DNA sequence: TGCGAAATTCCATGACA
DNA sequence: ATTGTCATGGAATTTCGCA
DNA sequence: TGCGAAATTCCATGACA
DNA sequence: ATTGTCATGGAATTTCGCA
């Protein structure tokens, strides 16, 4: 079988409702499968609308092979399907109730409920300004399994933002009583 | 009086050749020379003599030596022209170079991507959605580029658009030319606060921005192409054209721009599979190799007659948007320092240092 | 398939080299190349497949073929690429030329003064005494010059001026870029009762009113330097400066324009004496010998690619103020007469005859 | 004695006043002393100003070494005294009375006198158009002294507008008539 | 028949919207 | 049916003054 | 070891306000 | 303190297919 190259599988899937920033409730993740670098895109809603408009954007930089995510209903709609087949994509699926994908798109995908979790207290409407640097951090983090950043996954290059400081990415206390207010 | 006194008795006085017959006449010293009789001002009239000849259409060395040749003679009569010309400020600020600059630099290519972006705008274009503007960010290694609707060249809008670029890289340094939404003390705020270098291109040199400026070409014709025959909406078509763009091989490079950032093509039309069987190590090794092969051009033959630039000499900078009637170059300045041959600080007209590309200078005639 | 279908038993095709194995997988057939395996698309499809990579950026030969070659092989891909770069429209009228313009001519000099008349308009200016153009007149034997200063570059104030300048002598020929001042009727009726004939340059190339514009640009660099430090009231200078231009030493001639007009200085500064011994008659004999005596310049060489028009050849006239986002030439024409290596007739993008300058046309590409 | 030669002397004087045409009612004449040629100025008055006016654009094609006129007012005043003097000319004056020029120049403004009053009639007020025509045919007749017309002795050619058809200028029995009834 | 210096010629450069 | 031009100042070349 | 043709490389040209 | 660039298509050169 040929090696897991970038481009090879984009995931996506939806963050929220979260609380609003600048008019925006979601956030759209896409983690490519053998990289694991991620792309967020706010959106106003889980529709085929916002997730083609997101898409566009990302589409027109690298266009994968494939596309996985859920059964939910931006995704399975007749819309997205033929803006899938418009652009060469093929959809896949995973089975209702049963989510999957890789270990380690799992694992960023629990990073970055986890990230954003920690930023949001505090400050839970100012996070459309801090996509950014969440996308920074994430894509910069060491990997255990493969010993490469997704950035040099990606790249091929060491990255002038390198974090080298790893955060705990875990709730402090103060935190943890100020979120549970809420 | 003195000198021409000895010369009408017959002695001998250097500059003036013996064989020939100097005598007075109406009360003027005169001379008959082979064009004919010219009359001999005495020294202390001379300057005044060149300085109306010349004031009479402020005309170079030949055809002012010419005039004054028509009436008098006198010992190295062009050596006085050249010292008015070389005083004459309205001549000095006035007139054109007939000296070319010295042979452009070819700069080494960036080494790695996100080492040095280029940015510049394109516009203002028909408007579409609102639009007016385009952002056109160019990385210097790959060529890859983004390209960024605004409704202005604004710095708020070069922001907004680099926090979203920025998004997947943060870059070493920045080049742009001083255009005003990269010169705001708010653009140097947000780029220090990202550990961003800004770098400037000299003053009104867009070929120091070529990178960038080369790109706005192929944009720009992308885009005709495309709208032939259509209304200039080119809103949705930027995506098109920055995707198209961004997947054109370069006949020099063998490579297209996408190749050299991520090693590996896309999922679009035509996609290059040569590498398939290798794994990603080793095809990032691959990618690191050919990224330091790549062609590199050399500086070109200088031309017959030109010139470069040395510290202390007199230079003078062309006059940015000269007013109708009016002169096209500063009062002259001195050259504190040599960047390299192409690039000078210079004593400004003001009193402020100021860094100049060559273009913009010409030597002042006449030391 | 009829083709491909030999291939595959082992049969020889003329252009399929021999000494590679030619195979059919996943309902493809396929060949075993250097640089891979390619597929090779019957010659049905391999139209439509040069369009597609051709249509994603509209590149050119070595892109295109680049990424066709990155999944197919046939015969002499290139013969069917550079078939379709000739057959797209939008490329053909959008890119640029690469080919350079034969050498200038250098048209012998007007035998007489008098004989031809170089026109144009200078402006608009900063408004003098409420005047803004002015009507530049060049004798084009001898260089000598008349300034009118008028409100608008309009036939009304040409023919005014022209009426007074006429007054002194009347000229066979009068030549005139293609500014609407000297193309309308009013000005040819105006000619034409003076037995005038005129003569206009070939559209949007100044070059060929090059004596006039020449003389421009004396004109405007007099006034600069009189108007250093004052503010910018040229119209009392005009006389000033036409007096001044008018009796100029050309360095390369060693004449004044006023002495190749009159044969003699009149009461300026500086005035050459040299033939104060002769009569007239005798003045006007050097005059003749002198007037066809001047230094002519010759033909430069040839630039290393440049293109000479033939009678039949597609050709494109560039367009002349090309809108934003819109092709820069139009649709191709064929060359009918080709006067000189320089001008030539075509038959026009609308259907008439247009006689343009070859700096104003590019060879079609690919036939 | 040196050889006489164009621009060593100009000859000028006052036409009129004429009846109006565009507002003028005056001509300057000048004559050069050498060739003949004529140069016509429409004014308004017989002043410094208009004199100096109408030679100022002389002067800017070709400026004499004398200029020589009778002892009328415009021409003897301190005003035209130091025109003259700003360029270098000579203001050379006949006696009161005892007007007087050369046999060619008194000749040439016979011409011009006699060319004027024949064009007047049946349309005295349409001379101001007609000055250019009128220099034309001055300085293209020949001259039967020095057998070359004005024309040619100041550029040494032969003339675009030859006035081969030499004119009468004498007035018909009619023009005779019709002039009286003014 | 030859040398150093002055005088003259050569000619690339750039601007006429 | 129309067509480049020429002032400018360093450099290259010729000429001058003298022996 | 050499030929005709195809494939590749060379590189002047011109436009990025 | 900063620096020209590169798609384009004929032409020039190299390589290929075959003997
Ligand atoms: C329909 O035809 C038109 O509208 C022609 C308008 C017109 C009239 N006079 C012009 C121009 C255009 C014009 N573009 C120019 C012009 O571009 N001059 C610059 C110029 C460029 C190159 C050159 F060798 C000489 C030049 F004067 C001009 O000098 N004149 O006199
Ligand atoms: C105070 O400084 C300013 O106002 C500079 C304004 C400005 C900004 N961007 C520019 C220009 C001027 C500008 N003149 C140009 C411009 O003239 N471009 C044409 C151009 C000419 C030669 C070249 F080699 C490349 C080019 F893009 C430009 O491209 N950009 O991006
Ligand atoms: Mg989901
Ligand atoms: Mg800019
Ligand atoms: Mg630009
Ligand atoms: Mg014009
Ligand atoms: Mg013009
Ligand atoms: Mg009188
Ligand atoms: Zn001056
Ligand atoms: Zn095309």
């Amino acid at each position: 079988d040929r090696p897991q190259k970038p481009f090879d599988k984009f995931f996506i899937d939806y963050i929220g409702p979260l609380p609003p920033s600048q008019g925006y409730l979601y956030v759209l993740v896409v983690v490519d499968g053998m990289t694991g670098f991620t792309w967020l895109y706010p959106t106003k809603a889980p529709s085929t609308s916002a997730t083609v408009k997101s898409l566009n954007v990302l589409t027109s930089i690298a266009i994968p092979k494939v596309i996985h995510s859920d059964q939910g209903a931006a995704f399975t709609s007749s819309t997205f399907a033929e803006w899938a087949k418009e652009r060469g994509i093929h959809l896949e699926f995973s089975t209702p109730y049963h989510p999957q994908s890789s270990g380690k798109v799992e694992r960023k995908n629990s990073d970055i409920k986890r990230l954003l979790t920690k930023l949001l207290v505090g400050r839970p409407t100012k996070w459309y300004d801090l996509l950014p640097v969440v996308q920074l951090a994430l894509n910069n983090t060491y990997s255990p399994v493969l010993k490469y950043t997704p950035h040099q996954l990606l790249f091929g290059i060491d990255s002038n933002t390198p974090f080298a400081n790893q955060d705990t990415l875990d709730l402090t206390r103060e935190e943890e009583l100020s979120l549970l207010q809420e | 009086d003195a000198e021409l006194d000895q010369l009408l008795q017959g002695h001998y006085i250097k500059g003036y050749p013996k064989q020939y017959t100097y005598f007075l006449e109406d009360g003027k010293v005169k001379v008959s020379r082979p064009e004919g009789v010219k009359i001999i001002p005495p020294q202390s009239d001379r300057q005044k003599i060149v300085l109306q000849a010349h004031n009479l259409a402020h005309t170079g060395r030949e055809a002012t030596l010419l005039k004054i040749a028509n009436l008098y003679w006198w010992p190295n009569m062009r050596k006085d022209v050249v010292k008015q010309l070389g005083r004459c400020q309205q001549c000095l600020i006035t007139n054109a170079s007939n000296k070319a600059s010295g042979p452009i630099l070819r700069p080494d290519r960036p080494q790695k991507p996100f080492d040095k972006f280029f940015i510049d705008y394109i516009g203002p274009l028909p408007p579409s959605q609102g639009y007016l503007y385009v952002l056109v960010v160019v990385d210097g290694m790959t060529g890859f580029t983004w390209l960024y609707p605004t409704k202005a060249p604004s710095t708020s809008a070069t922001v907004k658009s680099l926090n979203v670029l920025t998004s997947i890289a943060i870059p070493k340094v920045i080049h742009s030319d001083q255009g005003a939404a990269f010169t705001s003390s708010t653009f140097a705020e947000w780029a220090k606060e990202r550990g961003i270098h800004l770098e400037f291109s000299t003053p009104y040199h867009p070929q120091s921005s070529g990178k960038v400026e080369r790109k706005n070409s192929d944009i720009k014709r992308l885009l005709t192409k495309l709208l032939v025959g259509r209304p200039t909406k080119w809103y949705d078509l930027l995506p098109v054209v920055q995707l198209a763009l961004n997947n054109t091989y370069s006949p020099v490079l063998k490579y297209t721009p996408h190749q050299l950032l991520f090693g590996i093509d896309s999922n679009t039309p035509f996609a290059n599979q040569d590498t398939l069987d290798l794994t990603r190590e080793e095809e990032l090794s691959l990618l690191q190799e050919i990224r330091t092969s790549l062609y590199h051009p050399s500086t070109p033959p200088a031309s017959s007659r030109s010139w470069s630039p040395v510290v202390g000499q007199l230079v003078q900078e062309r006059v940015a948007r000269p007013a109708s009637l009016r002169p096209r170059w500063h009062k002259p300045s001195t050259v504190l320092k040599v960047l390299n041959p192409r690039t000078v600080v210079i004593l400004d007209h003001l009193g402020n240092n100021r860094t100049v590309s060559i273009d913009n200078l010409k030597p002042t005639s006449h030391q």
